[PDB]
């Protein structure tokens, strides 16, 4: 994690970096991720757990996610974390249902 | 028109004038984030008339609400609702000063 960075503050060419943490469940990754990110030092951190998305409805949903996406883009240098990835798009597993609209958003940001 | 009285006098004494206030309750039922309708009119009309191009400095504005994550962020900057502060509910020594100052 701190070499990845490292890399991302100095560099030229690299302007967006991704990471994907899986593994089994109750292994403690949300921890993990923001210890990786206090040891920083960015000017601009935020975080979306479904805490906050709670009880809305979906519209309001886009809607947040498109505004916190926005405030991203207009700091030097800027950090962001997500969780779950299956539970802000709800997933159950007989049928299977879930929701189009914020996956494909998710999937385009 | 909430403004026109106080703005009157400020005109007409200056730094002298005598302090008003407004008590503003329920603020989140109308001031709700702008997206990207008649709610954005509401919050525009009162975001340039609390601090606007004419200064206007013999006023104090209280608002109160129960749900504080709510309210537009550009309504929260310093300068317009500067201050923010919890209620909780009385501890027992609350209760017995309640009891003492009703009775
Ligand atoms: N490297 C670690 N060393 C010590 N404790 C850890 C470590 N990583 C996580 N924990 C502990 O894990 C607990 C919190 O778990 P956490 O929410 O991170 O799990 P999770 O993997 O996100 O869970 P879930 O899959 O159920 O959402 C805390 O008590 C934290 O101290």
């Amino acid at each position: 994690g701190a070499r990845y960075v490292r890399q991302v503050r100095e560099s030229d060419k690299s302007r967006l970096v991704s990471l994907l943490i899986h593994g089994p469940a109750g292994s403690g990754k949300t921890a993990l991720a923001a210890e990786i990110a206090l040891k920083s030092g960015f000017p601009f951190i935020r975080l979306i757990s479904p805490n906050e998305l709670s009880g809305m409805s979906e519209s309001a949903k886009i809607a947040y996610i498109d505004n916190t996406f926005r405030d991203a883009y207009k700091s030097p240098l800027n950090i962001l974390v997500i969780d779950s990835l299956e539970t802000l798009v709800d997933w159950v597993p007989i049928g299977p249902r879930f929701s189009n609209n914020i996956l494909q958003m998710l999937k385009v940001a | 028109n909430l403004f026109k009285d106080a703005e009157a006098e400020y005109r007409a004494k200056g730094e002298e004038s005598s302090l008003h206030i407004i008590i503003f309750d329920e603020l989140d039922s109308v001031f709700k984030q702008r997206g990207s309708g008649v709610g954005d009119n509401v919050v525009n009309q009162l975001l340039a008339k609390m601090d606007g191009v004419d200064q206007l400095n013999n006023i104090l504005v209280i608002g109160m609400t129960n749900r504080k994550d709510l309210i537009d962020s550009a309504l929260l900057r310093p300068g317009r609702f500067e201050v923010q502060v919890e209620i909780h509910l009385p501890d027992e020594k609350g209760r017995l000063q309640i009891f003492d100052i009703q009775t």
